[PDB]
């Protein structure tokens, strides 16, 4: 029934902080109600700490809240190997006594940051350490993958080529929200070129609770966890869809807000508007699960959807006759009080695998060449206990991911 | 320029057992075929190749380089039970049975003698071991942290090395023994070859022309390799895992100056070692250097002996 | 986390004066009072420099290592000198002689013993070390010599922490020694083998950009040392504070070296305005880049439009859009694509604390690896070999008990620094 849920990466956790906020937000819960669900892994204290010190403060337990004084580093190796190792036990522990304290659950939604070292490296290992632990189960990580051109970290590839690969024979299904094209929704969807992180985070604060919160709510049209990954995922591969959202109008400029389903809808597939830089440029969709949330008539659904079946222009995979998965909840979306989201009454959190991510995955993996032909930054993982195997060996796995996403598509 | 040989030994009693099936496919006489993806090399040998016709291939044409007074190094790699034992030292006295080094020790002696006219000959041999970055001597104890210095032309060189003088193939042979009894290795129970760190043998070749006055010193480089070891794996902590960075360090940076020296780059980086800087004179220039990579035929091993074929691929 | 202050040398204790004048203030620590903080943010990360003994009396937990006693003599008889515990002043009141030879091999290698003593006792201190960081002048005895003595043993001691290394490489124009390039070119061959992360500072390049960047007129040392200072507080302690995006030493370092020689940087601040007039508040961002990029402004001599970038680290401090920053650094690394290496995709490393510089509202330390630091290890590996040559002022070393292959060595050394250094340029 339930899914626990483990930020990792300064990132995921300020992600993490944003998420959780909007949570208690639609649900009554002020500072201190009742108790949270989840755990946050960092090996930079000054992180976790703002979880100590900021807002959100006491709904945690100094227990769900992980933390190695030691060192981050912004590299694969160190933070998966030595390092991230030395924590990983007492941080599965917690995940091992949340897990047990519960009633029947569904799986660890996971939250980290590809591209960073506490980020990639260790998750790498958790989920590693979590595919065996409890084959059984959701592994849904949800991802904040490489911006494609505005990165950050210097050998950010390194970092996302390697978490892929080590979690990719491990995860159920991994969300994808990037960076950057989420700024675009922030100044062509929103309009501001003052988009804090703080931003960004109350964004997929918002798909995000789109996916649980509302969906382990009862609905009309429930879709369990589980439920994604099989009408989510066509192969094994811990297969990537993209998270979008549709009413992010902005709540003080335009306002057109009753913006009836038949909009709404038609809102996501339009690559302005999908936090990831992966446009359709041919990614052919093969599966999408349509979350709906508010008031909305299944028949409005169940034709908008059809319109939308009949555009052509939108090609699904051929394979796929219907790969529409149409989730309808109740209660509405819950904005910030006052941030700057618009507050619609109903929204299409929107998530597909899509032949397109053969690009970003694409561009992602040359980046990381470049640097390898020279080795760039390769002395500070070796000698942390890595080896010419893992990267030139994870590169090679990543390529059958290029083949894939190919294969999968594009042919007939 | 540098060539790289791979060897394949054959299956032992304590894996026919195990019902381990032959991955080792084999093309031509330099290309090896493991999970339908070909691996080319100077040359492979598979495990009916004798230790003369594997010696012939890899090591005379350096000996006869050395003699003459150039330089050469020949390298020896694979994870425990690859065949390195086997390959470079045999049964050290048996004709047949024996490896490299005793074959390379016989020849220069079978030089050495026949030259006995106007030639004055001194064989001056030195052990150390590079174990947790330090250049620790195996011929005296006491010299645990020698130092990479550089002469008045920018030759680097290791001072104050113990430089044994050898006048017999059985002085080499009991100084490689003296010096292995000193080498960093763990106490483990079933194998003969299990290292912690890279080790470094030189054979210098002195020769004095008498009556010409001209003289020559050649130099040879024996390295064997530790393996490269997944920490991840294993679980290494304190020491052993500044061991094996350490050896992964080395073997990166080994890597990285075979790459520059086959790809004819004006830019060779020797300094990313202590070990690439020791060789630095041999590597370079006017000499031969060869990395024989020994590898396992068990259907087991195809993650490690994968691992010694892409090292060998690296180097090129 | 934590790391250890070291002033080797006068300069290098000069300049620690005015790192902990600064670093204080923006740490709330008075002479020996305790954290008068405007804040309380500036308290749960101090510990990075100090130490818990009375609960007033937070105490530098840095190394004052110099054989000249008026130099320590003047910096515990002023201002915040006496913050530093009597235990920290590793004095060597031989002669101070002005001799790389005469601090690293005869005189300092005496007083070394009782210093290593205290870099343990500080090390040992609690919780985790980081690294250390080390002030000092390329250009003279107690700071070359002994200074990059300190860190050769430093670096035998814990291979694992990190290791800042803030030198004042000889200035060209005009040296403020004469032998200046012996001292120096001895000193960098210890760094580009110990320390793994060092900001070279220029005397001269400071002037320029503190009498042109700063109006100032009469720009005394205290000034120089007051700005670079400022640096070094933007870099380690600034990133011990909270931000979208942190980083630390090592993101630093793991960011910023890609080939292990270990690199130097040239650090650059952001709003360096005049004070009065030019206070423009044009700091909105495009202007802390604008700036930090810009030729001049650059701590460095060399000017980086001489020569492509492997990495760069922006890490700013001030409330800004993890938008405005990520997006800005990019037309930056377009618009120069010319310089800025090509074989590194996203050279540059945003970084981005929180809370600016005490009085400011939005600043940004820029700690840049060009290849163009190649035409500075140049200069002086030439001052060496023109006056090694003649082997000028060598009886002043030798005559120290020193060797004739130990100055050939280093040139060769940082002089095939040099070259490597292209192999990217290129
Ligand atoms: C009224 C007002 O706003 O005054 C400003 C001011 O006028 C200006 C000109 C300051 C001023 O700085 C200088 O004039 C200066 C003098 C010698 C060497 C270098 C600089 C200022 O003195 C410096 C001072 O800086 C700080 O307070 C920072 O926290 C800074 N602190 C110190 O350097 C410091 C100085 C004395 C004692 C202890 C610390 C800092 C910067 C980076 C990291 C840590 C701390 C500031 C904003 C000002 C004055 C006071 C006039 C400027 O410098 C800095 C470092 O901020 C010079 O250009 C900038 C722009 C500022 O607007
Ligand atoms: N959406 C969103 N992205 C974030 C946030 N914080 C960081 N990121 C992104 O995630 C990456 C940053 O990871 P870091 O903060 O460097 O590292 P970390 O993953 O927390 O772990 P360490 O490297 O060990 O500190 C960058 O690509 C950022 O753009 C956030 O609050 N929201
Ligand atoms: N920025 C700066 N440079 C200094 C200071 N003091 C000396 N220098 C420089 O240091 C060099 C002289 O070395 P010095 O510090 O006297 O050596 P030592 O005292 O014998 O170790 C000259 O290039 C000076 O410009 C200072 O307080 N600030
Ligand atoms: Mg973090």
């Amino acid at each position: 029934r339930e899914c626990i849920s483990i930020h990792v990466g300064q990132a995921g956790v300020q992600i993490g902080n944003a998420c959780w906020e909007l949570y208690c937000l639609e649900h009554g819960i002020q500072p201190d109600g009742h108790v949270p669900r989840a755990v946050f892994v960092d090996l930079e204290p000054t992180v976790i700490d703002e979880v100590r010190t900021g807002t959100y403060r006491q709904l945690f337990h100094p227990e769900q809240l992980i933390t190695g004084k030691e060192d981050a580093a912004n590299n694969y190796a160190r933070g998966h190997y030595t390092i991230g190792k030395e924590i990983i036990d007492l941080v599965l522990d917690r995940i091992r006594k949340l897990a047990d304290q519960c009633t029947g659950l569904q799986g660890f939604s996971v939250f980290h940051s590809f591209g960073g070292g506490t980020g990639s490296g260790f998750t790498s290992l958790l989920m590693e350490r979590l595919s065996v632990d409890y084959g059984k189960k959701s592994k849904l990580e949800f991802s904040i993958y490489p911006a494609p051109q505005v990165s950050t970290a210097v050998v950010e590839p390194y970092n996302s080529i390697l978490t892929t690969h080590t979690t990719l024979e491990h995860s159920d299904c991994a969300f994808m929200v990037d960076n950057e094209a989420i700024y675009d929704i922030c100044r062509r969807n929103l309009d501001i070129e003052r988009p804090t992180y703080t931003n960004l985070n109350r964004l997929i604060g918002q798909i995000v609770s789109s996916i649980t919160a509302s969906l382990r709510f009862d609905g009309a049209l429930n879709v369990d966890l589980t439920e994604f990954q099989t009408n989510l995922v066509p192969y094994p591969r811990g297969h990537f869809p993209l998270a979008t959202y549709a009413p992010v109008i902005s709540a003080e400029k335009a306002y057109h807000e009753q913006l009836s389903v038949a909009e709404i809808t038609n809102a996501c597939f339009e690559p302005a508007n999908q936090m990831v830089k992966c446009d359709p440029r041919h990614g052919k969709y093969m599966a999408c699960c349509l979350l709906y949330r508010g008031d909305v008539v299944p028949k409005d659904v169940n034709a908008a959807i059809a319109t939308i079946k009949t555009k052509r222009t939108i090609q699904f995979v051929d394979w796929c006759p219907t790969g529409f998965k149409v989730g309808i909840n109740y209660e509405p979306p819950t904005v910030v009080p006052g941030g700057d989201l618009a507050k619609v009454q109903r929204a299409v959190c929107m998530l597909s695998n899509t032949t397109a991510i053969a690009e970003a995955w694409a561009r992602l993996d040359h980046k990381f060449d470049l640097m390898y032909a020279k080795r760039a930054f390769v002395h500070w993982y070796v000698g942390e206990g890595m080896e010419e195997g893992e990267f030139s060996e994870a590169r090679e796995d990543m390529a059958a991911l290029e083949k894939d996403y190919e294969e999968v598509g594009v042919d007939s | 320029n540098i060539k790289v040989m791979c060897r394949f030994r054959p299956l032992n009693e304590a894996e026919i057992l195990r019902g381990d099936k032959f991955i080792p496919k084999f093309k031509g006489e330099e290309t090896v075929v493991i999970q339908g993806k070909p691996y080319v090399f100077d040359r492979v040998l598979p495990p009916n190749t004798t230790q003369e016709q594997v010696y012939n291939a890899c090591a005379k044409q350096i000996v006869k380089d050395v003699l003459e007074g150039y330089n050469g190094t020949i390298f020896a790699y694979g994870q425990t039970s690859s065949g390195k034992t086997h390959t470079m030292e045999g049964k050290l006295h048996d004709p047949q049975l024996m490896g490299i080094i005793p074959r390379i020790a016989h020849d220069i002696f079978d030089h050495i003698y026949s030259m006995d006219e106007n030639l004055e000959f001194a064989i001056k041999v030195s052990y150390f071991e590079i174990y947790l970055d330090k250049i620790r001597d195996l011929l005296d104890v006491s010299k645990t942290n020698l130092a990479v210095h550089e002469d008045k032309n920018r030759v680097p060189y290791v001072k104050g090395c113990t430089e044994r003088f050898v006048s017999s193939p059985e002085e080499v042979m009991d100084v490689i023994d003296e010096g292995k009894s000193n080498r960093h290795v763990a106490v483990t129970n079933m194998n003969e070859h299990s290292s912690r760190s890279h080790s470094i043998f030189l054979i210098n070749i002195k020769q004095e022309n008498v009556e010409t006055e001209k003289k020559l010193s050649g130099k040879l480089y024996l390295v064997d390799l530790a393996g490269s070891e997944k920490v991840s794996k294993t679980g290494a902590e304190g020491a052993v895992l500044d061991e094996a960075k350490n050896i992964n360090k080395s073997l990166s940076a080994l890597g990285n100056v075979i790459s520059a020296l086959a790809e004819g780059t004006t830019h060779v980086p020797y300094r990313d070692s202590k070990m690439t800087r020791i060789l630095q004179d041999s590597l370079g220039g006017n000499c031969r250097t060869t990395i024989v990579i020994c590898c396992s035929p068990s259907v087991f091993n195809e993650a490690e002996t994968k691992s010694t074929l892409m090292f060998g691929q690296r180097a090129k | 986390r934590e790391i250890v202050h070291i002033q080797a040398g006068q300069c290098g204790n000069q300049i620690g004066a005015k790192f902990w004048e600064v670093i204080s203030d923006e740490h709330g620590i008075d002479p020996t009072g305790s954290y008068h903080g405007d804040s309380d943010l500036q308290l749960e990360r101090i510990n990075v420099y100090y130490n818990e003994a009375a609960g007033n009396k937070y105490v530098p937990r840095a190394i004052l290592v110099d054989l000249e006693p008026g130099t320590m003599d003047s910096v515990r008889s002023g201002p915040f000198g006496q913050i530093f515990r009597p235990d920290n002043f590793v004095f060597g009141q031989s002669g101070a002689g002005n001799n790389w030879a005469k601090g690293h091999y005869t005189e300092g290698a005496e007083l070394v013993d009782s210093v290593l003593d205290v870099v343990r006792k500080e090390s040992e201190s609690c919780d985790c070390l980081q690294g250390f960081q080390l002030t000092h002048s390329l250009g003279g005895g107690t700071g070359s010599g002994m200074g990059t003595l300190l860190i050769s043993k430093i670096r035998e001691e814990y291979p694992d922490r990190i290791m800042n290394t803030f030198s004042v490489v000889p200035s060209p124009k005009v040296s403020d020694t004469v032998v200046e390039p012996y001292n120096a070119t001895l000193s960098v061959h210890q760094l580009v083998e110990n320390t793994d992360e060092t900001y070279c500072i220029d005397n001269e390049a400071l002037y320029d950009i503190c009498f042109r960047t700063l109006k100032l007129t009469t720009p005394t040392y205290g000034d120089l040392n007051h700005l670079v200072s400022a640096t070094m507080s933007g870099v380690t302690t600034c990133l011990r504070f909270p931000g979208q995006l942190n980083a630390d030493l090592r993101k630093l370092a793991v960011n910023m070296v890609p080939f292990p020689r270990l690199h130097f940087f040239m650090p650059g601040f952001a709003p360096l305005t005049s004070r009065g007039s030019q206070q423009y508040r044009a700091l909105t961002v495009p202007e802390l880049t604008q700036q930090m990029f810009d030729a001049k402004n650059m701590m460095a001599a060399c000017d980086p439009r001489h020569g492509r970038y492997l990495t760069v680290a922006a890490v700013f401090r001030g409330r800004m859009s993890m938008k405005e920053v990520d997006e800005q650094m990019l037309n930056v690394q377009n618009k120069n694509s010319s310089y800025f290496v090509e074989w590194i995709p996203n050279n540059v490393k945003t970084a981005v604390c929180d809370i600016p510089p005490r009085g400011l509202k939005m600043s940004a330390t820029f700690i840049g690896n060009s290849t163009a630091i190649q035409e500075l290890f140049k200069r002086i590996s030439e001052q060496f070999t023109a006056m090694f040559r003649r082997k000028a002022f060598l009886h002043w070393y030798t005559g120290e008990g020193m060797d004739e292959m130990e100055f050939t060595e280093a040139e060769s050394n940082m002089n095939d620094l040099v070259s490597e250094y292209q192999q990217y340029q290129d």
